[PDB]
């Protein structure tokens, strides 16, 4: 409810301010190795978490929702939403994943990890020559949170979830169209943002099933485990 | 579940 | 280059024509399920290959890249098939004409698969997928899976697009309907694609657990 | 070389 009452450019300028911020990592240089590495990035997501869970509550119609929801949604989503916000700000330097501003690496230092890099730098090129706009990712990121669990959780109540997501189809488009896109390259763009969201599921998973093996060999934090432990 | 926190505050 | 020149009907009967066939299985505990299911995913891989090279853009790869377009999406569009055929069959999962399933016998080793699969059938079944929708979807899938792992496959999958828009543009869709049920139905691709790296990986320690195909371990021992 | 190969030539 409202947000299914929300105008286009409502809905990009409400997404635009629920913007988490960029945050820094615990980065201490003049000293270089793998779990320190892993430790850096684990110490970063522990954080954005928190930021992640507050943005996702001004997400239009994600408050309208169950908090057992809620609680899905992001424990299916937190980690393709945690790469595509690194691709998205990775995307200016090309060949590096922007981590954090204090943390900028290429493929060399990541290196399973590397599988995982090279498909992040690969999206990240691909939203280059696409020349995504940070109005179009706003509307990706918001979709992925309510998209990546509708379908693991009478209730329905997702019908609701399909509403908005609508609603941010309209978005997209009204976006493009803006642009001085034809109707046939707003399709076409769209269908072209849409498939990223593939790759970006597929990393995740593969993000996430690495995570899984390490635990039962790094420390990682109690919402971390509170969110592996959960899918 | 540390998740129900920041979702009810 | 000749399939960027097909007209959206001619997209549309290209790959109507190039459908595989439905197949039998031979006709259950642990291990005969899995089974049944190995030997049946074996037989349809032999019809996927041939029916991949009819798909309009395809042939035009390298065979490395072919190879590695399938040995992406193999598991994808098996399951984007299973989930078709069991459409017209709420709860159940329409493996073959002599297997259909129930998330109970399912239980036997796999449920959280089975659930997903369907979960993506009554998503089809309240979308009202059409033939025509779903053949545009496995072949996007074949193009677009292993796409990162390139601009002629693009101008093919912008081709494909087209095509949807097309096939909603004559059922009679507003223009604000034809771009919400594309998006409605590339982002079921997701989580076939989730689908996917789940059973990818149970079949993973199924292989290191101990039989199966030797063209399912090429794809397997390559993913 | 992979069974694949032939698969995709025959
Ligand atoms: N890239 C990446 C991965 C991230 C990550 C690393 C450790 C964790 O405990 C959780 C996540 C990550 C992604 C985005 C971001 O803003 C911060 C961290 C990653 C995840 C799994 C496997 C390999 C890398
Ligand atoms: N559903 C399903 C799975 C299939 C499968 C089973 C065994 C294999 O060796 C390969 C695939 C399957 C999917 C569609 C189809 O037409 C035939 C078989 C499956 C895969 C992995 C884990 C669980 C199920």
């Amino acid at each position: 409810s409202l947000a299914l009452s929300l105008t286009a450019d409502q809905m990009v300028s409400a997404l635009l301010d629920a913007e988490p911020p960029i945050l820094y990592s615990e980065y201490d240089p003049t000293r270089p190795s793998e779990a320190s590495m892993m430790g850096l990035l684990t110490n970063l997501a522990d954080r954005e978490l928190v930021h992640m869970i507050n943005w996702a509550k001004r997400v239009p119609g994600f408050v309208d929702l169950t908090l057992h929801d809620q609680v899905h949604l992001l424990e299916c989503a937190w980690l393709e939403i945690l790469m595509i916000g690194l691709v998205w700000r990775s995307m200016e330097h090309p060949g590096k994943l922007l981590f954090a501003p204090n943390l900028l690496l290429d493929r060399n230092q990541g290196k399973g990890m590397v599988e995982i890099f090279d498909m992040l730098l690969a999206t990240s090129s691909r939203f280059r020559m696409m020349n995504l706009q940070g109005e179009e990712f706003v509307c990706l990121k918001s979709i992925i949170l309510l998209n990546s669990g509708v379908y693991t959780f009478s209730l329905e109540e997702k019908d609701h979830i399909h509403r908005v997501l609508d609603k941010i189809t309209d978005t997209l488009i009204h976006l493009m169209a803006k642009a001085g896109l034809t109707l046939q390259q707003q399709h076409q763009r769209l269908a072209q943002l849409l498939l990223i969201l593939s790759h970006i599921r597929h990393m995740s998973n593969k993000g996430m099933e690495h995570l899984y093996s390490m635990k039962c060999k790094v420390p990682l934090s109690d919402l971390l485990l509170e969110m592996l432990d959960a899918h | 579940k540390i998740l129900h926190r920041l979702l009810q505050d």
